[PDB]
RNA sequence: AGGUUCGAAGACGAUCAGAUACCGUCGUAGUUCCGACCAUAAACGAUGCCGACCGGCGAUGCGGCGGCGUUAUUCCCAUGACCCGCCGGGCAGCUUCCGGGAAACCAAAGUCUUUGGGUUCCGGGGGGAGUAUGGUUGCAAAGCUGAAACUUAAAGGAAUUGAC
RNA sequence: UCAAAGUUUGAG
């Protein structure tokens, strides 16, 4: 019920990370003397405060991504796992479900392919009022 | 100097584009005020129609400001009519002019009945409205001159609108609105399709796409 | 100015409605208008529930409900916070609440 | 939308319009030579009768009529086939 | 299109389409895209023409092959569906991606950072990726859309049917324009088929 | 809407005519009244004979006394 | 208010019509 | 109820222009309004029209061609009496330039300027530019 | 635009919409040229020239533009008739 | 004729500085039916009537047509209730750069200086005043018609920022 | 789950 970080600290310390993930961590007082070397603060209080709010984004960090940020082997494991590519899914092993009004597209666009055919469905009442 | 912040204004800076005309056609946005200074450097001049002073009430007094008005003209097809709102009238003022510069448009001024010489009247009786103004102008005879209002007179004069008849009603009185009814009035000569026109159009590159090369700066 | 294209009571196409007695200052009201609250709610309510069903004579015993179609003036209502003021975007949006 | 050539529509939507407002407003009804089962002879019925058809040996009734189109009693078929 | 010989159908694409589910929009037709249907089926569901389908993508093909600085072929998805297909798009093709969270003037405003200037832009629904839509029109901006029935082809200068709904048939729509650009052009035969795969483009839902 | 037809003269001639009678300067020239309400006969001067001088109060904003005649 | 005032007049016309029926 | 069949007509046929319609129906047709089209089609503003032959009354189904300004009626018919002629013209076109009396006179359906060279005065009915 | 002279007068000749004669103003800023691409025929494969269609602002946010282009494509034979 | 309830007026009890008011307890006329007057309401959508044209969508109400399924009755028929469309015409609704508008808003309040489909009623700063007067109707109450002298620079609408 | 609370220099 009062300390709240200012954006003076937040900004600093989201920095500081994106910079100096490596040498930070989450004991404190070495991350308190790191943000001492890597960093020209003026004050004591702020660059202890910072680097407080620098171990709360170290513990974070422990524990999954945060948005407003970039670790760079985050990044490279991010685009690793968005080029990921199996024997593939949009050929649908053989048969392809479809309808009689798709089987009638299909005859109207000349196509008889490996596709199996399949309604019953009476039209029932989508939604309710 | 310049630096220009647009894609446009890059062109205009190289002497990529010729005239003003070539933007005028594709209906690009200038952004640049100093596109149109470039082009129309000189020529182009401006006349503070009326400062008005606009004041919200706030809970210590009341924080009255500024607003010049601004038209812009080189006496010849081109005018603009600028507002700028700002606490100091200079400051306003200032703003006002570059915000007619930017609004700049042409005027397809025309000749009243045997259509010999160099077009003198507006073409075809437009009107432009505004806010409960509605400005008529009407081609008239050479000599006449500008039969109107002083404010709708002075744009008229300043787009190189050299003879006109003209009417308006709603409140006159309220100037911003009057100047800009009889802008938008001058801007929708180039809006009416006469059959003057009617041949179909053939179509240009486009500056963008004509100097694409050049924008990608080797 | 108009304030609702509805005016607050919902007619469209009649005319004339009987109106009601409200239900809370006496006030007469349009039926159409007059902000209505039904009401469904056991007659114990939550805390005397289970002293009741402790000493009931009926093994279990469903215990049964209190339905009550309360019609509200407007000023009732707005007073005893049936329903409040609101922006002239909310005003538009006639969902019930949740 | 924008372009709709107003003299070329296609009949799966002019069904769908209006007797009146089709281009060239037709009629939506039809005649139609009724049979009955008993009777060799054959009633010519009109969808919309409007009374109740007694056929030509008189025996049966036939089209007993109601809002649109008249209902044709039990075992009476019928055909369209003309025009 | 000119779907007349060469570019045309082809037995293997229209398997795949049908696989993905392109061609199954959505139950609330938009008067602008009656155009693009076979027919409603009974349950609710609007069957999208896929020849018509094709016609259009080709056109938006040969629209940003028009575009002589591929890179101002600007690309955007707002929903993570997509947001990597549109990225993987620009990737092969040249062009630019913005993947979710427009800037509200990003092509409006000069002073700010963002001012992207394109020429083209290429949405998935103009539903949703929508603020670009109202901005491609302070500048002159033509556009692309992925629009199922819902859509409104408000500004779209060039619809596509889809079901840009579908995570599967979105990268496949996606993937489906990247080869027919970059075979209009340069770096795919046309005899052979393509070294990439549709699944490249697809959106995953956090599995592995 | 207006009567707007060809053989309407009448009915739109008598409709003004009605009219005018609701702009007040019409009226005040066609209607006697104020031509025997000045005391000026309908001059635009007229003589006449102080009978005594007279204090007239201003009206309020502007405070002050006026001088004027009894005539 | 305004339907006070009508009801004003309409009770001192009521009296100029007693008054005038005196005549 | 409907008393000036060319007044709605030509209506219809300026607020398609206006919306963009390609062709624009027009339900009644008359051998004025055919007469007119056939002027407006003279000089360009309008396409080829072609009118349904319903077993009654008519419908005309005009392409338009995005060139029309706007095509308006007069009613009533005032008598112009070519030394008025001069008068219309310039208190209802919109030029010396350009725009089309069309009135109706015991030589035909015509613009002012076939009259004027005719020397034949007539009815009023519209005009168009 | 000429005088009795036959001289061209006035400043520039406007862009007019390929969907309604409309004239795409001086500050039309809706508005668009599309340029398209064309093939060889024989190998898909773009080949140098354009299909070029201008649409006015009004035409976009009525959200017509999109059925215009289509139908400007079919009329030089750029799509292949959807029937 | 009848009179339950309520309830102008009227009586008390409160409340208040006072309350001839609001709150409470009584209560006349009236409220109710029949037969006769009366002609007014914010009698309002404050939006004249007919006619055309100008975008979507979902709804609902009646009629009609078309459609695969359920329920069903009895074994099918014929059903009615559902279900999904289409057609006309209602009550509205949402929707948007149709277009308007001082605007709030309005698919009409649109198709208007690019002004004329037809036609009726009407307004011409605010007050005085819907008054005086004459006529007329009415048993009355009142209604319909309806001035002027004199006064006076605003009165007004919409929206904004504040203050409350 | 509603007691009482009226007024504001002519002296800019
Ligand atoms: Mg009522
Ligand atoms: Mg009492
Ligand atoms: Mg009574
Ligand atoms: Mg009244
Ligand atoms: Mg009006
Ligand atoms: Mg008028
Ligand atoms: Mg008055």
């Amino acid at each position: 019920m009062g300390r709240v970080r200012t954006k003076t600290v937040k900004k600093a310390a989201r920095v500081i990370i994106e910079k100096y993930y490596t040498r930070l961590g989450n004991d404190f007082h070495t991350n308190k003397r790191v943000c001492e070397e890597i960093a020209i603060i003026p004050s004591k209080k702020l660059r202890n405060k910072i680097a407080g709010y620098v171990t709360h984004l170290m513990k974070r960090i422990q524990r999954g991504p945060v948005r407003g940020i970039s670790i760079k082997l985050q990044e490279e494991e991010r685009e690793r796992r968005d080029n990921y590519v199996p024997e593939v899914s949009a050929l649908d092993q053989e048969i392809i479900e479809v309808d009689p009004d798709t089987k009638e597209m299909l005859k109207l666009l000349d196509f008889g392919s490996l596709s199996n055919l399949q309604v019953t469905q009476p039209t029932v009442g989508m939604n309710f009022k | 100097e310049w630096l220009p912040v647009t894609k446009l204004g890059r062109l205009v800076k190289d002497v990529k584009i010729k005239s003003l005309e070539e933007i005028y056609l594709f209906s690009l946005p200038i952004k640049e005020s100093e596109i149109i200074d470039f082009f129309l450097g000189a020529a182009l001049k401006d006349e503070v129609l009326k400062i008005m002073p606009v004041q919200k009430q706030t809970r210590a007094a009341q924080r009255t400001r500024f607003k010049a008005f601004v038209a812009i003209g080189d006496y010849n097809g081109h005018v603009g009519l600028g507002v700028k709102c700002s606490k100091e009238v200079a400051t306003a003022i200032r703003g006002a002019i570059i915000l007619a510069k930017l609004s700049i448009v042409p005027v397809r001024r025309g000749y009243w009945g045997n259509k010999i010489g160099k077009p003198h009247t507006v073409p075809c009786k437009v009107t432009g409205r505004c806010g409960s103004v509605l400005v008529r102008l009407i081609p008239a005879p050479r000599g006449t001159g500008i039969v109107s209002a002083p404010v709708p007179k002075k744009l008229l004069l300043m787009a190189g609108i050299d003879d006109c008849y003209t009417s308006a009603w709603g409140c006159t009185a309220t100037l911003g609105n009057f100047a800009k009814a009889t802008f938008d009035a001058i801007s929708k000569t180039y809006s009416y399709l006469t059959p003057d026109l009617w041949k179909e159009t053939v179509f240009t590159k486009s500056p963008y796409q004509e100097f694409t090369d050049h924008l990608v700066k080797t | 100015t108009k304030k609702r294209r509805n005016n607050g009571r919902a007619k469209k196409g009649r005319g004339h409605v009987q109106p009601i007695r409200c239900t809370n200052c006496a006030r007469c009201v349009p039926k159409d208008k007059a902000i209505k609250k039904f009401v469904i709610r056991n007659i114990v309510e939550a805390a005397a529930v289970r002293d009741i069903s402790e000493a009931s004579v009926f093994d279990a015993y469903v215990l049964p409900k209190l339905y009550v179609k309360l019609h509200y003036c407007v000023s009732c209502a707005i007073h005893s916070k049936v329903v409040r003021n609101r922006s002239r975007e909310a005003r538009k949006d006639r969902t019930p609440p949740p | 939308p924008l372009a709709k050539d107003l003299l070329h529509p296609s009949p799966e939507e002019e069904k769908r319009k209006h007797k009146k407002k089709r281009l060239v407003q037709s009629p939506n009804s039809y005649f139609m030579d009724v049979k009955c089962p008993g009777c060799y002879k054959i009633t010519t019925v009109f969808s919309h009768a409007q009374t109740v058809v007694l056929c030509v040996g008189c025996s049966t009734v036939l089209c007993q009529p109601t809002g649109g189109k008249a209902r044709l009693t039990e075992g009476c078929s019928f055909r369209r086939k003309q025009h | 299109s000119g779907a007349l010989d060469v570019l045309q159908m082809k037995e293997e694409d229209v398997l795949k389409f049908l696989a993905a589910g392109t061609h199954l929009g959505g139950t609330n037709l938009d008067f602008q895209m009656e155009q693009y249907i076979y027919k409603r089926k009974s349950d609710g569901i609007y069957i999208i023409n896929l020849k018509r389908t094709w016609e259009k993508l080709l056109l938006a093909a040969r629209a940003i092959v028009a575009i002589e600085n591929p890179a101002d072929v600007s690309v955007i998805s707002s929903r993570n569906t997509g947001q990597r297909a549109v990225l993987k798009f620009a990737a092969a093709t040249g062009a630019t991606p913005i993947a979710g969270r427009f800037t509200p003037g990003t092509f409006t405003n000069q002073i700010q950072a963002a001012f992207r200037e394109p020429r083209l832009l290429v949405v998935t629904d103009p539903r949703a990726d929508h603020q670009p839509l109202t901005e491609a029109s302070y500048v002159n901006l033509p556009t692309i859309a992925l629009c199922n029935t819902d859509s409104p082809l408000r500004y779209v200068d060039i619809a596509i049917p889809c079901n840009n709904k579908g995570a599967h048939s979105v990268g496949l729509m996606w993937w489906m324009l990247a080869r027919e650009v970059l075979r209009m052009r340069g770096t795919i035969s046309r005899e052979h088929p393509w070294e990439v795969m549709p699944d490249l483009y697809f959106y995953r839902d956090p599995e592995e | 809407g207006k009567c707007r037809g060809l053989r309407t003269a009448r009915k739109l001639r008598s409709h003004r005519r009605d009219q005018k009678w609701h702009d007040k300067q019409y009226k005040k020239a066609h209607l006697g009244t104020a031509l025997k309400a000045n005391p000026f006969g309908g001059a635009s001067h007229a003589k006449g004979i102080v009978l005594e001088k007279v204090g007239v109060e201003a009206k309020q904003p502007n405070s002050a006394i006026r001088k004027c005649v009894r005539v | 208010r305004a339907k006070w005032r009508k009801k004003r007049m309409r009770r001192l016309k009521r009296k100029r019509r007693k008054m005038r029926q005196r005549s | 109820v409907r008393m000036n069949v060319l007044a709605d007509a030509l209506k219809s046929i300026n607020n398609a222009e206006k919306r963009g319609k390609r062709q624009v129906l027009i339900r009644p047709c008359s051998k004025v309004i055919v007469r007119f089209l056939t002027v407006m089609m003279k000089h360009g503003y309008i396409g080829e029209f072609e009118i349904i032959d319903d077993h009654r009354a008519g419908k005309i189904v005009v392409n338009l061609t995005g060139r029309l300004n706007k095509c308006g009626v007069i009613s009533p018919r005032f008598d112009v009496q070519l030394k008025d002629l001069e008068k219309w013209q310039n208190n209802l076109l919109p030029s010396r330039q350009f725009g089309f009396i069309v009135l109706t006179t015991s030589a035909g359906i015509m613009d002012h300027e076939e009259a004027r060279r005719k020397h034949t005065g007539g009815k009023i009915l519209g005009f168009f530019f | 635009m000429q005088n009795d002279a036959g001289e061209f007068v006035d400043l520039y000749v406007p862009r007019k919409c390929s969907a309604s004669n409309r004239i795409i103003g001086a500050k039309d800023h809706a508005s668009i040229p599309m340029n398209v691409a064309e093939v060889d025929k024989v190998t898909g494969r773009f080949n140098g020239q354009f299909k070029t269609y201008a649409i006015c602002g009004a035409i976009r946010r009525m959200g017509e533009s999109d059925d215009s282009i289509l139908r400007l494509a079919k009329a030089h034979g750029i799509v292949s008739q959807n029937f």
